[PDB]
């Protein structure tokens, strides 16, 4: 009922086979032609891979900058409600990256300074000119 | 088995049930009461247990009966019936035994045996327990047809038959227990040693035996379950099976290394992707932190919307960087899988060519077997014997095969140098007419009611005939003998003056240079107690090294052994023996096999009796008059010597039933 | 082995 382990025998394949005298020798040439041009794109892509790996040599490292720890304050000062009402305009509602241009400043107190100053720092004209961007 | 199942056992007969022969002669019986049956069939366990017990001597229905028991005693009409039934059909008191009871005073009826070979011998011998006039007609200048000893001083080597296929219901048994045979048991294990004279490593040869056995049940498996049997309008043979189960062997490992490569490239271009990504990254990093330091530039005190620049910028930046680091550790990942992939690759091939070699050698082993080159095997029908296999360890006779034929022929009138050349069956007789092979004009005719035939199938396909029969065998039985298959195979054997082997190592073989050479000389034998090695010549090349003179070929002999030996190690050979079956006119071949469009079918066909047509016209059809036996006539068991000699234990019944009557049968 | 027992026909 079932063939040896090890053995594989499906319908399809002895059909496709026994088709010719020497259908054997043709698919098994076609398969050695698509294992070749597989193996020829390999080299390919290794290579060009190759290249794009010695373009990213050097790393970011000189990039990098170190990081500012500054605590989470309560208080706005004037500094940082400008900061921040620039930074919706830059980023719109993401308040994430405006917490961290602002650094002293955690999401939640983003989104009251959002409510409190709505209506004395227009933040609604603010975002919808972020939005035309 | 052990009891009374043991000899229904070894009589070849089911313990609990009635043979289809059996409910035939006894058809009060099948169709009575189940009761009765076993009654019966214990009757039959216990006569054949008694028989097998003592086959020395005749078992008379006396002795029988003096030995059962109450109530199995008691219907003595019940016992004489199965008794007679019995030693009709050589279940019992067949071969060589003491007789009790001399043999009948005056004959009755006449047979003229074609052939004192194997199935011959037993039928006379039968046919004369029986009390008719038997003589056997043998072309050759001795008995045993195709069981056949070379001796010379103590040199002695079967070139026929040489195997004890198994003693578990091997009528062989009795007959060993009969006849002085010197059995000896055939150890196993067989070293196979490539082209070159390197034995093969035990890695090798197992993994390729069990890659051949796994081919052969995928065969089978490509047969019955899916009913592959016909590829053109042609039948399929074994060999094309497996030839196609390998190309899709092939056609597999090649799909699985390109599935493999294939994973490795999409990976790949998952890389390229993905730097491509981390680079222009890099690029906008650059330039962030570029712009960065010129914002910085500017010295405070500063208004809001510069120190907004430079916490802006500082803050992109350390994101893009961010989102650089990640896809860095992507690329880690992708990196070392690749690692991975790339270290763990299929199989590179199905078949390396020491492979391909040793496979070839295996098959070269099927060919042996079978006689014939797998090409011409029925796919289906070549195994079909498979499912009567005797037990136990096959043997060897180490005294030669023939001590038997010729002990078969104590008492029997036998006429050597003696060719029939044609065979007249009428409807009120027949007559048959012979040469002398010595001087072919000195003619003979014997005339005879009937003519037992067991000539050699080969003999019977020869064109233009070696046998006249007239009138002509009919188109079905013809047809018959032209789908059957005769194989060849031979044997060389070589008588040195001292053992150069392995004397623990009763075979061992040769592995075949190419797949045409693969029958070349692939395999060999001791055991004797004698020097004497015996080589193997099968598959294709069995018939084309016919045509090669005995001392070319006990060269390529000598080569492969002392390849295998070492130059300074190998003698010459005393004495050289070459066989030539398909030469010999006699035979015409080794034995029959299954060709391809073939099945057992036509064994049974060869079995059937021929009865002539009416000499006055609308006369009664008559009696059959023309009865075959031989290997080749038995369905469960051809190509054997048990086989040959049940096929003859059979006709002498059939005969005896139709002219001296069956009694056993109210 | 296999078929097979030894060395029988099939
Ligand atoms: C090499 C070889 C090895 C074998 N090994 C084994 C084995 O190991 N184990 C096993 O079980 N079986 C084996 N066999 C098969 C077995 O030997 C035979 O099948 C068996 O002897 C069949 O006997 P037979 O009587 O039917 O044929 P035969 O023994 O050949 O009887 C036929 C007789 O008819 C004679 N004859 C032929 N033509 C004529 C004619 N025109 N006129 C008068 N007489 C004629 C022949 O001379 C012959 O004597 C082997 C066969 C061969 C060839």
């Amino acid at each position: 009922r079932k063939p040896p382990k090890g053995m594989f025998l499906s319908q399809e394949d002895v059909e496709a086979v026994s088709a010719n005298a020497t259908a054997a020798t043709t698919v098994l040439r076609q398969l050695d032609m698509e294992l070749v041009s597989v193996k020829r794109q390999i080299q390919n892509i290794k290579q060009t891979n190759s290249a794009l790996k010695e373009k990213l040599d050097g790393g970011i490292e000189p990039y990098r900058l170190p990081e500012v720890i500054q605590k989470c304050n309560a208080r706005w000062t004037t500094e940082e409600q400008l900061l921040a009402v620039q930074a919706i305009r830059k980023y719109g509602r993401d308040f994430q990256a405006i917490s961290d241009v602002i650094g002293n400043k955690s999401v939640v107190q983003v989104k009251n300074f959002f409510v409190n100053y709505r209506r004395r720092f227009n933040i609604d004209e603010v975002l919808q000119e972020w939005e035309a961007e | 088995p052990s009891g009374v199942e043991g000899a229904a056992f070894q009589s070849r007969l089911p313990h609990d049930r009635m043979t289809s022969q059996e409910a035939a002669c006894f058809p009060d019986i099948i169709s009575g009461p189940q009761q009765t049956q076993k009654v019966f069939l214990f009757i039959r366990n216990r006569t054949l247990q008694l028989w097998l017990d003592n086959p020395k001597i005749q078992l008379t229905f006396e002795a029988t009966l003096q030995q059962l028991e109450a109530p199995y005693n008691s219907d003595t009409v019940l016992v004489h019936r199965v008794h007679s039934y019995l030693e009709r059909h050589g279940l019992i008191n067949f071969g060589i035994y003491k007789r009790i009871k001399p043999l009948p005073t005056k004959k009755t009826g006449k047979v003229i045996i074609i052939g004192s070979g194997v199935s011959g011998l037993a039928a006379a011998r039968q046919l004369q327990s029986f009390g008719m006039d038997v003589t056997l007609l043998e072309a050759r200048d001795r008995v045993g047809g195709r069981v056949a000893t070379f001796r010379k001083g103590n040199y002695v080597a079967d070139l026929g038959a040489m195997v004890v296929t198994g003693l578990g219901g091997n009528p062989m048994a009795v007959v060993s227990k009969q006849v002085n045979m010197e059995l000896a048991k055939i150890k196993q294990k067989c070293p196979l040693y490539e082209a070159n004279g390197q034995a093969v490593p035990k890695e090798k040869d197992e993994m390729v035996e069990q890659e051949f056995n796994r081919l052969l049940e995928a065969t089978s498996y490509l047969s019955h379950q899916l009913d592959f049997n016909v590829l053109n309008n042609k039948p399929v043979s074994l060999g094309q099976a497996l030839e196609v189960v390998i190309q899709l062997q092939e056609k597999h490992v090649k799909d699985e290394q390109i599935e493999h490569w294939k994973k490795i490239v999409k990976t790949q271009e998952e890389l390229k992707e993905l730097l491509n990504k981390m680079v222009n990254l890099k690029e906008k990093i650059k330039e962030l932190h570029q712009q960065y330091k010129e914002a910085s530039e500017v010295k405070p005190p500063r208004d809001i919307t510069a120190e907004f620049l430079v916490k802006s910028k500082h803050r992109d930046l350390t994101a893009l960087c961010k989102e650089y680091d990640e896809l860095a550790e992507t690329q880690g990942k992708l990196e070392e899988k690749l690692q991975e992939l790339e270290a763990n690759p299929p199989s590179d091939v199905y078949l390396s060519s020491r492979d391909r070699q040793i496979l070839d050698w295996h098959f070269a082993n099927l060919e042996f077997a079978n006689a014939t080159p797998l090409s011409t095997l029925s796919l289906k029908h070549w195994d079909q014997d498979d499912d009567f296999e005797f037990t136990g360890s096959h043997l060897t006779v180490r005294n030669g095969y023939s001590c038997v034929p010729v002990a078969l022929a104590e008492g029997l009138d036998i006429k050597l140098n003696t060719a029939v050349r044609q065979v007249r069956y009428t409807a009120s007789g027949c007559e048959v007419i012979a040469v002398n092979t010595r001087s072919t004009s000195q003619t003979f005719i014997y005339k005879c009611d009937a003519v037992l035939c067991t000539l050699p199938l080969g003999v019977l396909k020869q064109q233009p005939p070696a046998v006249q029969f007239v009138p002509p065998l009919p188109e079905w039985k013809t047809s018959a003998v032209q789908r059957m298959g005769f194989g060849n195979l031979n044997k060389v054997v070589l008588c040195f003056d001292r053992v150069f082997w392995d004397p623990s190592v009763n075979l061992f073989g040769h592995v075949g240079s190419t797949t045409a050479s693969r029958g070349e000389l692939f395999l060999f034998w001791n055991l004797y107690k004698a020097p004497i090695l015996l080589a193997l010549v099968a598959g294709e090349a069995a018939g084309i090294m016919e045509n090669i003179s005995d001392d070319v070929i006990v060269g390529r002999c000598l080569a492969i052994l002392k390849g295998i030996f070492g130059s300074s190690a190998v003698p010459q050979p005393k004495e050289t023996v070459v066989s030539r079956w398909r030469a010999d006119p006699w035979a015409r071949g080794s034995y029959s096999y299954v060709a391809a469009g073939s099945s057992g079918n036509d064994y049974d066909l060869m079995a059937q009796p021929i009865t002539p047509g009416p000499s006055i016209p609308g006369a009664p059809q008559p009696i059959p008059r023309l009865f075959f036996a031989g290997e080749h006539t038995i369905r469960n068991y051809p190509a054997t010597v048990h086989g040959a000699l049940l096929s003859g234990l059979r006709e002498a019944g059939r005969i005896a039933d139709q002219f001296l009557g069956a009694m056993y049968t109210l | 082995x296999x078929x097979x027992a030894f060395l029988a026909a099939x």
